């Protein structure tokens, strides 16, 4: 019942240990002893509180205790326990698989032809956002893709359901990594816990970077708002945005058109 | 894959012949069969590899026992254990003896001899030699392994210098000048060596490797090169190797190329890297067929079939794989039929109209599933791989031969197959035609089309909506643009591709059941949420005090509590 009992007066050189002492081993053996000493000066404020398992032995210690010389006082032995219109709420917890982490940025692609490579994966799913890592298991007939937004990996979620790769309607949805889907194959082929671990946060706040955001490839930007600073590079490390990313962007996308056509990329 | 079990099968199987104590032809041919199995699948090496020779000599089965002495050399390069043993055996032969027993030497002499650790080869020939009466065959032997710098070289040289009493110093100062020079490079070499010998010991780390020591011995070895160095290099890179490391080979070739040897070398080196390497390393590779490209002009013929014979091997393990496709049939338009600018021009259209023909009745061929393992052609089509050759007979019929017509037949009919019309060069080859003929038609019935009828990757969907964008606003007045704008598809060529970038299904033109509504704050987590029927929150409160207000109607009172989940990934990929 953690039943608790409210010690007061006592003298200055009476310790924990000896509230103990006089608790606990007489008329029960209590669970707790907690004597309150000042939070600054380490000075005894003269009342702490005991904690006992059972409720009769709480009251077998009221009874005797009250009045009972204690280091030189008498130990005022009251039992410790046992209207807003307005409260804060409180809820519980979801257990945090992949579906109910926040930061899980990284889809599983379900459904897939088997006929589609990395590449040609990676085409589909990039102007989305940039894109940390996009291998695909050996025959599973469904891929991984894992970005660097939760913002670009929701709206790869919304725009790409249900698309077909490759003539099969693709089954987009939540997933974890490598690491943790072998872990969790073998803590579930040994059935033992099968817990998972929250994806790493971006330690904000971050005030360069402007999410679902992509650049391809000497800076002196004057590093106002209303354009880019900082931003992911392709692959991994971290560059400082040019003045001339459509320049790089449209060249780099008319030589994919003249040389995809002519058959030396799929993607 | 599990060599372990691969090592303990055969462990266990000759386990059972060595203690039934008979012959065992079952368990005998198993063990054997357990080794073939093994060495096709693992490089064998020679230190598990010499058990399978010993244990088929002691089964006496001599024509046998030479040609698994083959594979050992391919299997590993510092094999002088293997090639003292082929080199032991072989000598107990019949008639072609005496010259096989030297050609055996003489091939590991080429393949070892340049090692630190190759004492005992030039000993064992030696031995062979002394046991002959060719005096002079022994002197020959004597000579060359006092020029390299082996480990007992100077016990080597006091030793030759007490046998030969008949002939020892015949010429003095050329026989020591090579020794003293063996002894100058064996003194720099011993610095490696040392440091590689202090670093190898097993326990299982990089000291084991002695890699960085390896490529310290590699390096060194490369810059120094008085022209031992290729031989060297290649016994520093056997000796580095063997201790699957694809950038090693990259970079031997890349030392081996610079060298400038005659280039059957190099390809026996390619070969090699080709055989014993792992699959999907993907990068020497492609190396090995732009080498093949570019040393085509030197000699003709014979790099045309190791380039045939590359491609054939490539697409047997990356059949996915389109630019080996594409190339193949860059590499026959050259080959097959060439035909230079000075000829006479029928002579050139009609190689033309021969590719044209070979291309289609290998296309039609292969749609109407009738194979022909006569043309290699026919063999190399994959349904991957179809796309790439549709399309260089597009272009080809349009850009060559040069009629519309034709061209526009391929076109609708081919655009109806299953396995082209979700392939991006037949398409974005589409559109460059329907881009050369200044049409907009076909134009904005195709991007119309783009992301409901014609699937393709969004990155060139991205790509086809910006440069048709740049193209129509260039290219068209506004006089065709106000006459192309029709209401029920709400299209126009200027905004619409600005909104159809990133989302590919866009349909330009009951809602709380709907699965945009259910998810609306998490995606991908279905929950019905409760809302007010007849909400008044639109209604304002200048009008709601005309007539009282009615009582709310509820729906879904019972889920305040029930989320569910459709969980692709435990169901498809954990629990399979």
């Amino acid at each position: 019942n953690n039943c608790s009992i409210f010690v007061g007066d006592l003298a200055p050189n009476v310790t924990e240990s000896q509230l103990f002492e006089l608790f606990i081993n007489r008329y029960a053996s209590t669970s707790h002893a907690k004597i309150v000493h000042d939070q600054v000066t380490g000075m005894s404020k003269g009342y702490g509180f005991v904690k006992f398992t059972n409720s009769d032995e709480q009251q077998l210690a009221l009874s005797e205790m009250q009045g009972v010389f204690l280091n030189g006082r008498a130990i005022k032995v009251g039992p410790t326990s046992g209207m807003s219109q307005f409260i804060y709420p409180v809820q519980q917890q979801p257990s945090l698989n992949h579906f109910t982490d926040p930061n899980n940025t990284t889809v599983f692609i379900g459904g897939l032809s088997s006929l589609v490579t990395e590449d040609e994966l990676r085409a589909y799913f990039q102007p989305f956002g940039t894109i940390v890592y996009v291998k695909i298991p050996v025959g599973k007939c469904c891929g991984f893709v894992q970005y660097v937004d939760r913002l670009s990996a929701e709206a790869a979620i919304a725009g790409m359901q249900g698309f077909p790769i490759a003539n099969s309607r693709v089954r987009l949805s939540w997933g974890r990594s490598a690491k943790q889907t072998a872990l969790l194959q073998q803590a579930m082929l040994s059935n033992s816990l099968q817990v998972q671990q929250q994806q790493p946060g971006l330690q904000q706040p971050n005030y360069g970077y402007i999410p679902s955001s992509t650049c391809e490839a000497n800076v002196s930007s004057t590093m106002l708002p209303g354009c880019q600073i900082l931003n992911y590079s392709n692959p991994q490390q971290v560059i400082m945005q040019g003045s001339e990313a459509v320049v790089n962007s449209t060249n780099a996308m008319l030589n994919r058109l003249e040389q995809g056509s002519n058959g030396f990329m799929f993607a | 894959a599990l060599r372990g079990l691969d090592t303990q099968f055969l462990q266990d199987n000759t386990a059972l012949v060595q203690a039934y104590r008979g012959l065992d032809w079952s368990d005998i041919s198993s063990l054997t069969q357990m080794v073939d199995v093994i060495e096709q699948t693992v490089v064998k090496y020679g230190n598990p590899n010499d058990s399978i020779k010993l244990a088929l000599e002691t089964i006496l089965w001599q024509i046998l026992r030479k040609y698994p002495l083959l594979f050992g050399f391919w299997k590993r390069f510092a094999t002088i254990e293997y090639q003292l043993f082929g080199l032991k055996k072989s000598i107990a032969v019949l008639a072609t003896s005496v010259k096989w027993f030297p050609t055996s030497l003489e091939l590991w002499c080429d393949y070892l001899n340049v090692l630190c650790v190759n004492n005992p080869n030039e000993t064992d020939f030696i031995r062979n030699n002394f046991e002959i009466a060719k005096d002079l065959i022994g002197k020959q032997f004597l000579s060359h392994p006092f020029w390299d710098k082996f480990i007992e070289f100077e016990v080597g040289q006091k030793n030759w210098h007490n046998v030969q009493r008949i002939y020892e110093y015949i010429i003095e100062v050329p026989l020591h000048q090579y020794a003293r020079f063996f002894t100058s490079y064996k003194k720099f070499l011993n610095e490696k060596n040392l440091k590689t010998t202090r670093n190898i010991d097993i326990v299982l780390r990089k000291t084991q490797t002695t890699v960085n020591e390896i490529w310290q011995f590699e390096s060194k070895i490369k810059q120094p090169f008085f022209n031992l160095g290729q031989v060297l290099n290649d016994d520093l890179e056997n000796w580095s190797r063997y201790l699957y490391h694809e950038n090693t080979w990259m970079m031997y070739i890349k030392w081996l190329t610079k060298k400038n040897i005659s280039d059957e070398v190099v390809v026996d080196i390619y070969q090699k890297a080709n055989t014993f390497l792992p699959l999907d390393f993907k990068t020497l590779r492609y190396d090995f067929l732009r080498f093949l490209k570019r040393k085509y002009r030197s000699n003709n013929t014979l790099f045309n079939n190791i380039f045939n014979e590359t491609v054939s091997r490539y697409l047997k393990i990356w059949p996915n794989d389109i630019l080996l496709m594409t190339e193949y049939l860059c590499m026959l338009k050259r080959h097959s039929f060439k035909n230079s600018l000075d000829q006479s021009p029928k002579e050139i259209l009609e190689k033309q109209t021969s590719f044209t023909k070979i291309l289609e009745t290998s296309i039609t061929n292969y749609i109407n599933n009738q194979i022909d393992a006569k043309v290699h052609l026919q063999t190399l089509i994959n349904d991957k791989n179809l796309s790439i050759v549709v399309v260089e007979l597009i272009k080809t019929t349009w850009l060559v031969l040069k009629n519309n017509m034709q061209t526009r037949k391929y076109f609708n009919l081919y655009q109806k197959n299953i396995l082209i019309k979700n392939s991006v060069p037949f398409w974005l080859t589409y559109y460059k035609f329907e881009k050369s003929n200044v049409n907009f038609t076909k134009l904005n019935k195709f991007i119309r089309e783009l992301g409901v009828e014609i699937y393709l990757p969004t990155t060139v969907m991205n790509d086809i909506l910006t440069d048709y964008k740049t193209f129509y606003l260039t290219h068209s007045n506004i006089v065709t643009y106000e006459s192309s704008i029709i209401d029920s598809n709400t299209f126009d060529p200027i905004l619409y591709p600005e909104l159809k970038m990133s989302n590919p299904k866009y349909d330009p033109v009951d809602w709380h059941k709907k699965t945009e509504w259910k998810e609306a704050g998490h995606i991908g987590i279905t929950t019905e949420r409760p809302q007010i029927s007849n909400s008044i929150i639109e209604c304002n409160s200048g009008t709601l005090i005309q007539k009282p207000i009615s009582l709310p109607n509820f729906r879904n009172l019972e889920k305040i509590n029930q989320v569910k989940i459709n969980d692709l990934y435990t169901e498809e990929f954990l629990k399979e």
